[PDB]
């Protein structure tokens, strides 16, 4: 159980414990970063699937040295590809979610260096899974992503596909999108 | 085009594949609540 089989680059998992705070509190928690497949699925296999874990709480997965916020450098000018999941059952939201993770750390895209990471909302009553890109301004990327999602995840009609730039998610309470599927 | 890093792809078949074939963290993750075997 020497070798592992390494990947492209460096990530790490974030917990948020909750969703709405004060401005000087940080529910942000980095929980480990990881090199190889091997390690993701050790860790994987020792954390609670998202089904199980608090009403308003995040799980993330960023590349190594990049925040889950969108005002860090890389998430700037950046956005994001929001899946809605409402009414979802528990084994689909984290299979989902699985194979999200699975579509970052493997590759999947071929603009590979465009993605920053993937975070998953629970709420209970409607979770969200999205992930977040460099920059919206890059139509090619932001297309070729999001096909590569709509395929891995096998999504219709019914759940769609929404590319939000960060900027533009700014209210308190619906967002513009810049692309559909 | 040829960089300093290269690509390594995994499929999910392949990394399913993989992990069939299968620290001090379990403190904070249970300190987290987290913790699952």
């Amino acid at each position: 159980h020497l070798y592992k089989h390494p990947l492209m680059n460096v990530w790490t998992l974030w917990y948020l414990e909750n969703d709405r705070s004060k401005s000087w509190e940080d529910m942000q928690n980095e929980i480990t970063s990881f090199d190889t497949v091997e390690d993701f699925w050790s860790l994987y296999n020792h954390i609670k699937p998202p089904s199980e874990i608090k009403l308003g709480s995040d799980y993330s997965l960023f590349k190594k040295n990049i925040r889950p916020m969108w005002e860090d450098a890389a998430n700037k000018q950046g956005g994001r590809w929001v899946i809605t999941l409402n009414k979802s059952s528990k084994t689909d939201l984290d299979n989902l979610w699985l194979d999200v993770l699975l579509c970052l750390i493997g590759e999947a895209f071929d603009h590979s260096d465009q993605i920053c990471g993937a975070v998953i909302n629970i709420r209970g009553k409607s979770n969200k899974i999205s992930i977040w890109t460099a920059d919206g301004n890059n139509e090619e990327a932001a297309l070729e992503i999001g096909h590569k999602l709509r395929d891995a995840l096998r999504l219709g009609r019914n759940n769609s596909l929404q590319y939000q730039l960060h900027k533009d998610t700014m209210v308190k309470q619906n967002v513009k999108s810049i692309y559909t599927l | 085009v040829v960089s300093s890093k290269p690509v390594k792809s995994y499929t999910r078949s392949r990394l399913m594949d993989i992990r069939n074939g299968m620290i001090e963290l379990e403190g904070r993750l249970r300190r987290m609540n987290i913790w699952r075997t």
